[PDB]
């Protein structure tokens, strides 16, 4: 997973989880890549799949 | 089951957004995004209970999808969770709207604007969506926006979240059911 074209305004809300470095599952890939933006590049990925 | 229910694809969840017919045919309408490269669909993560088959997909442009059951024995209940649905309308600026979804339930808010255009980006762009302050989150896409007895769309996406409110866009259901020649019930 690469956060390059982000971030974006908007997310589609399907379900397929992805764990956060912060312990926390993202919903998706835009949920956890703007989350990653927000976060000024500090959040990474620990796994796929829920925390 | 019924609207606001989790669905499964081999990919991931989504939410059911209304059962549909056309004579006696049953089909259960969803996100376009969600239908987009899928084949089969079950009710449960164990994938043991099957529902049916897509039939049809309109993603992105629009944001539409339709799947045709093949259970014979599981209830398709015309409703969204215990609300019954009984028709179909066109959003207006300031109606009242719900949606459920399969991650958050039921939230409430209402239109904010009409004819808007979401960027999901890489050439994802979809038009002619309704905007509202209703929020959502990942799993909750394809299900419900009604208001009161009234089907009105389909959850799309958005942004922020239900804790701290966010705006989500929806497709209008009327279109999906002009283009397949199905009826809520």
């Amino acid at each position: 997973v690469d956060c390059s074209e982000y971030p974006k305004p908007a997310c589609t809300h399907e379900y397929r989880p992805l764990c956060g470095s912060d312990n926390k599952t993202y919903g998706n890939k835009c949920n956890f890549c703007n989350a990653v933006v927000e976060s000024n590049g500090t959040l990474t990925l620990s796994h796929f799949g829920k925390c | 089951i019924s609207g606001g229910d989790a669905i499964y694809s081999s990919t991931g969840r989504c939410s059911l957004g209304f059962n549909v017919r056309s004579g006696s045919t049953y089909y259960f309408l969803t996100a376009g995004h969600c239908t987009d490269g899928a084949t089969t669909w079950w009710a449960n993560s164990a994938r043991t209970t099957v529902l049916g088959t897509t039939s049809g997909s309109s993603f992105p442009n629009n944001d539409y999808g339709i799947v045709r059951y093949t259970n014979t024995t599981i209830p398709k209940d015309g409703t969204v969770g215990g609300q019954d649905i009984t028709s179909a309308a066109n959003a207006t600026v300031g109606m009242a709207v719900t949606r459920r979804g399969s991650t958050t339930g039921t939230h409430s808010g209402s239109v904010t604007a009409l004819n808007a255009t979401v960027n999901y980006g890489g050439g994802d762009v979809v038009y002619g969506m309704i905007r509202t302050n209703v929020c959502a989150e990942p799993g909750d896409s394809g299900g419900p926006l009604y208001s009161g007895t009234r089907a009105i769309g389909l959850t799309s996406g958005g942004s922020g979240n239900c804790s701290s409110g966010g705006t989500t866009f929806f497709q209008p259901v009327t279109e999906a059911l002009s283009a397949y020649g199905v009826s809520v019930y």
